[PDB]
RNA sequence: ACCUCGAUGUUGGAUCAGGACAUCCCGAUGGUGCAGCCGCUAUUAAAGGUUCGUUUGUUCAACGAUUAAAGUCCUACGUGAUCUGAGUUCAGACCGGAGUAAUCCAGGUCGGUUUCUAUCUACUUUCAAAUUCCUCCCUGUACGAAAGGACAAGAGAAAUAAGGCCUACUUCACAAAGCGCCUUCCCCCGUAAAUGAUAUCAUCUCAACUUAGUAUACCCACCCCACCCAAGAACAGGGUU
RNA sequence: UCUCUUACUUUUAACCAGUGAAAUUGACCUGCCCGUGAAGAGGCGGGCAUAACACAGCAAGACGAGAAGACCCUAUGGAGCU
RNA sequence: ACUGAACUCCUCACACCCAAUUGGACCAAUCUAUCACCCUAUAGAAGAACUAAUGUUAGUAUAAGUAACAUGAAAACAUUCU
RNA sequence: GUAAAUUUAACUGUUAGUCCAAAGAGGAACAGCUCUUUGGACACUAGGAAAAAACCUUGUAGAGAGAGUAAAAAAUUUAACA
């Protein structure tokens, strides 16, 4: 009647083997997807108009300064893809919504550490577990089979996406750290009242609103970035160079896709649908894909005329 | 503020005896192979901790008396020997203290 | 807010947290174990682990002997420190001390730990061990790994 | 308690479980009368004029 | 109550009555005293009125045991085992008489509230309720808005 | 003078505001003694906003500089178990006045204790649609004799508001924070017109009819002793390969 | 001090262990809106909402609690002073 | 047409729905006279009946296991250290 | 038509009233305003006006798982024209 973990029974001479034993099961089931277009994949429809194909989900590395052609300092959010995945795939009927759902995975975390249920899910699909799984609405027409990897490529230079993940949690914070309330002076004959919220309804009433700004936990909760362009894409790395800052602190798993804002849409037709496969690209894409007015540091020193 | 009525045993009883408030049953006890006394799974045993310290203060005691006062540290390794044993190959230059009682089986000489 | 603190706050002040960790580093030089709250000795377990470093310096370097001269109150615990225990670890190169979890005590009910160096005249503690290889849990992967080993050379 | 036995469709679809298990129909309170359209000639002839317009008139 | 207190459903003993009747007042003790004006009312009873009352019920036997007591009492037995115990302490001959009548009037029963003034076993002679009573059959049995074959 | 004389002093400010529309500004639309800019007036519109200071206890107001605007109110003349105690209010005193005096004052002046450990209700991330100004272009265009001087659409920049972040800068250093950086997506139905009968014209129709403005995103599984944690009051949550 | 607050330490705080009060309390199985009423409703009328449940915050309500409060008036009730 | 009272009627029993005040009929317990002798009768007598006076004394709840309170460190408990 | 009235004896208690209808004063042909008069209701039950001291229905008292009734549910959609 008492709980286990993977490893209290083991001798000396087991942990080793079992650590190394799991670890090579990883790398040979993450190196056996690696190719899509030959294990039978699903068809490959053209891009169509009103169309959304799946998005990747990528950790958050940190920030670092960018300049343009235009002499313009832009600081971009370096967004890690690794060990991205397609789980299962929810048809429109099954979904019962209008749209059709795609599980998408990321960063590979231990196998002692998940429920029963989950593990015998990845067992059959091949994969190690991943820690953050995020569901995408798309088409008919941007389905992908499961166990398919996706790459940063999945992105170009001059793309507007949005990012998704949990912001930096506070804990429990004042409405004047919260809300920004202004609060009392320090002096002045204030007794015991500098970072209070005073009056929080009024008297006939006899009650507080629903929804009125009182002291509580702030951050860890969902905020979603729109209209962010990825200024530089890297293919070794699998690296997105994201414009601006994005939800969550560093090594944060974040959800990627494309802007939903009106002027950012019908904007796929040249982007790769539904998604970029390497294993079946007639010419390996370069090193880094920068933007038209990025200058690349290789580049010589800009001189504005 | 005081209270404007007064609560009820009725009440009162949804408070105590929650859940939350009543103590949560411990599952990481488990009996020591040494001794057989019940221990944490994370924590040395009781009956087994408290042997070394009867041991490890009657050693102490040892050494204040071979120093004889304070601040005489000695700058050279230590050897506790007991009853029936001499210094061993590698036990040279270094200080020995006798103990007047045979090894415990537990403590294994190296 | 406390993101990214490593140190806690002990003793009546940040100089007090000093003097406090230096009697307990203090103590445990002349013991080689000493027993105390387990969050001050997870704390100064940090400085014990360092002290040694300073020690492998040698007794010649005055950096080196400004910190002995400091950590330890009592001044014959460091001809000590450059002569017996920095020797003693000359062959590894970290985790001098380990720490156990204890009993609490009756006083307080207080999370209690022991430190010591490893090495020590002193009675081994009852350590914890992980369970034989002659297990049937462990017996099963060791046949598991034979057959492995015999696939790989095939 | 009452709400959680009362059904609704917008359409005349129907689930089978649902549709499987009905007994009575009740009719309807209020009859539908009928559109222009859907009179036969047998009762638009036996319903009489009741003026007759000119002849001369461009209606 | 109604609710502080236990009810019971209108009914008889062996359903008394219904080929004949059988009294069910089995046994009266009395607990008179030979001195004492708490059982005034009682020795004149005894005297003169419990004797005719025997003639009338063969079925009930009586016991009248006189003894030193001051509240004089009388116990009525039933046949389906409840005891009654009430005390005459004080009452004048008429009063135990009407009081002694009603104990022979009685089944034993408890006395507490009955949930209905009507009791029967065979309430329904055409069949009882139910819903397809008044609702007509159609052919083949069809269910509304299903088609067959 | 109906409720409160067996513990709300009132005013004003600070804090945070909810609401009305009889609209100060932004939006739409008639009329004009509406050329164009400015204006006036009326219908529609409460989504959003509505400044900082000097003397004054001030509310208000005066004028100082601004702004697309610095709206009228209600809410226990909102809010004082959140705060302030300046004016008035208890004991001191003074000036002026009344009184034989004690003493008084709708005036002036100075000083004068603002308690409370939350039992109950309510509430404690409304999971996410932003407004505005200026400059530019149209354009020195339409208009006008000139003086003057616009629509709509597009761009840029800035500010606030909402929501985040730490590559720099700054307070500072395994981090937090702003003075710093990043992102921000719907129409608004007042009316202007066709066809066309009652009332064979006409008439935009509380006549049948036609036309113009008449949603998406986020969230979704089910070892744990213990350690670690960008997670956290406790609990919970993540990681432990 | 403020525009405009922010960081850190200490106490407090919260949690574990020990000891353990006070004002308060008609009974409560203690909701929101509108209306009504001794004229300001958790309890009445009409609608709406609603498994149970502890911990931590908050101070709009319970005309919150604490000294028959202060404030005007009453008494053929007192006292000081002139 | 129906619904609709404590009005009326029906079966049965009837002293059995007003403040102050007034007239009654009964009566708990206690003591005494005389009875009575598992707790009663007839009389006399009176410290003769408590859901309420911010009542008095005592017990125990509620707020509440809350507020608040406390022991510098190691150790051979010699001692040393801050 | 009805059954009360007066006198005699013995004393207590109530008289800081409300609202409705009506007549008339004061205010402003305002007030849940003030002040008289007549009458009703209320401080006496029940039903109906949404909740309801004062409006309407209705009183003399119990039981019933009978019946007949009293008061008792707002209406209203408006501009052609020689
Ligand atoms: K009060
Ligand atoms: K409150
Ligand atoms: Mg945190
Ligand atoms: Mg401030
Ligand atoms: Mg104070
Ligand atoms: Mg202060
Ligand atoms: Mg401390
Ligand atoms: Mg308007
Ligand atoms: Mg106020
Ligand atoms: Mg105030
Ligand atoms: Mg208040
Ligand atoms: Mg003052
Ligand atoms: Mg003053
Ligand atoms: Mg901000
Ligand atoms: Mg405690
Ligand atoms: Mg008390
Ligand atoms: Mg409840
Ligand atoms: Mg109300
Ligand atoms: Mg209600
Ligand atoms: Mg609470
Ligand atoms: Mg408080
Ligand atoms: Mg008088
Ligand atoms: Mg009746
Ligand atoms: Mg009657
Ligand atoms: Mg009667
Ligand atoms: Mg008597
Ligand atoms: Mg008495
Ligand atoms: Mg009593
Ligand atoms: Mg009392
Ligand atoms: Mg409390
Ligand atoms: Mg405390
Ligand atoms: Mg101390
Ligand atoms: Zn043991």
């Amino acid at each position: 009647k008492s709980g286990t973990w993977w490893d209290e029974h083991l001798s000396e001479e087991n942990v080793p083997f079992i650590k190394q034993l799991v670890s090579d099961e990883d790398k040979a089931q993450l190196a056996s997807k690696l190719c899509p277009l030959k294990d039978e994949p699903w068809p490959i429809h053209p891009w169509e108009p009103g169309s959304f194909r799946v998005g990747l989900i990528a950790l958050k590395l940190g920030m670092m300064p960018l300049w343009t052609k235009d002499g313009q300092k832009h600081v971009v959010t370096l967004l890690q893809v690794q060990d991205c995945h397609v789980l299962k795939y929810t048809s429109k009927e099954n979904c019962n919504g209008k749209m059709a759902t795609l599980s998408v995975g990321g960063k590979t975390v231990s196998r002692f550490r998940k429920a029963t249920s989950i593990l015998e899910f990845y067992r059959e699909l091949g994969l190690p577990p991943k820690q953050t799984v995020k569901i995408f609405n798309i088409t008919d027409n941007a389905a992908i089979k499961p166990g398919t990897p996706l790459y940063a490529a999945h992105f170009r230079p001059g793309q507007y996406v949005d990012v998704t993940a949990k912001t930096i949690g506070k804990g429990f914070q004042g409405v004047m750290k919260r809300w920004g309330f202004k609060g009392q002076p320090a002096t002045h004959g204030q007794t015991k009242t500098h970072r209070r919220p005073g009056a929080v309804a009024t008297g006939d009433i006899g009650r507080v609103w629903p929804g009125t700004k009182m002291p509580g936990k702030m951050g860890n909760i969902y905020r979603t970035e729109y209209g962010l362009k990825v200024w530089r894409i890297n293919t070794k790395h699998n690296i997105i160079y994201v414009n601006g800052s994005v939800p969550g602190h560093k090594n944060c798993l974040v959800k990627v896709k494309d802007s939903k804002l009106p002027a950012y849409k019908d904007l796929g037709k040249n982007l790769p649908f539904p998604t970029y496969f390497p294993d079946g690209d007639e010419e390996e894409l370069p090193e880094d894909l920068y933007d038209e007015n990025v200058c690349q540091p290789g580049a010589p020193s800009i001189t504005f005329a | 503020a005081a209270p404007k009525n007064r609560r009820t045993i009725e009440v009162n009883r949804c408070r105590r005896r929650n859940p939350q408030k009543l103590i949560k049953v411990k599952n990481n006890i488990d009996v020591c192979p040494e001794c057989g006394h019940l221990k944490q799974k994370h924590v040395l045993c009781a009956y087994c901790y408290e042997k070394v310290c009867k041991e490890t203060a009657e050693i102490r005691r040892q050494i204040g008396k071979q120093e004889g006062g304070p601040f005489k540290a000695p700058t050279i390794e230590t050897v506790v020997l007991y009853t029936g044993e001499t210094p061993s190959e590698q036990d040279q230059g270094k200080r020995i203290i006798e103990r007047d009682r045979k090894r415990p089986s537990w403590f294994t000489q190296n | 807010i406390s993101h990214g603190r490593v140190f806690r706050r002990m003793g009546l002040g940040p100089e007090s947290r000093i003097h406090l960790l230096r009697n307990l580093l203090t103590g445990l030089v002349r013991h080689e174990r000493i027993e105390a709250p387990w969050a001050r000795v997870d704390e100064m377990r940090g400085y014990a682990e360092k002290l040694i470093d300073y020690g492998k310096l040698g007794d010649t370097n005055e950096r080196a002997m400004r910190m002995a001269d400091f950590w330890l109150t009592e001044k014959d615990l460091i001809p000590k420190l450059f002569q017996v225990l920095a020797p003693r670890y000359k062959d590894q190169t970290g985790g001098y001390t380990r720490m156990l979890q204890i009993p609490n005590r009756s006083l307080d009910r207080a999370k209690m730990a022991v430190i010591e160096y490893k090495g020590n005249c002193l009675p081994p503690l009852p350590l914890p061990r992980r369970d034989s290889h002659l297990t049937l849990l462990n017996q099963l992967l060791q046949g598991l790994r034979q057959d492995l080993r015999q696939s790989q050379e095939a | 308690t009452m709400m959680e036995r009362l059904h609704l469709f917008p359409d005349e679809y129907i689930p089978e479980d649902i549709l499987k298990n009905l007994v009575e129909e009740l009719p309807q309170p209020r009859k539908i009368p009928k559109r222009l359209d859907e009179y036969t000639q047998e009762e638009i002839d036996a319903f009489p004029r009741l003026w007759t317009p000119p002849e001369d008139y461009r209606l | 109550t109604a609710r502080g207190t236990p009810s019971r459903f209108l009914a008889s003993v062996l359903h008394n009555g219904l080929g004949r009747y059988v009294q069910q007042l089995q046994r009266l003790s009395f607990s008179v005293s030979r001195d004492g004006a708490s059982s005034r009312g009682a020795r004149e009873f005894v005297e003169r009125e419990v004797i005719d009352f025997a003639r009338r019920n063969p079925g009930v036997v009586i016991y009248v045991n006189s003894r030193p007591c001051c509240v004089p009492r009388v116990v009525a037995e039933y046949l389906n085992g409840a005891v009654r115990e009430e005390s005459i302490h004080c009452k004048s001959v008429e009063e135990i008489s009407t009081l002694v009548q009603k104990l022979a009037d009685q089944s034993g029963l408890d006395v507490i509230r009955i949930r209905k003034p009507f009791h029967t076993d065979n309430p329904s002679i055409q069949g009882q309720w139910h819903p397809f009573t008044n609702k007509p059959t159609t052919f083949r049995g069809l269910r509304p808005r299903e088609v067959q074959d």
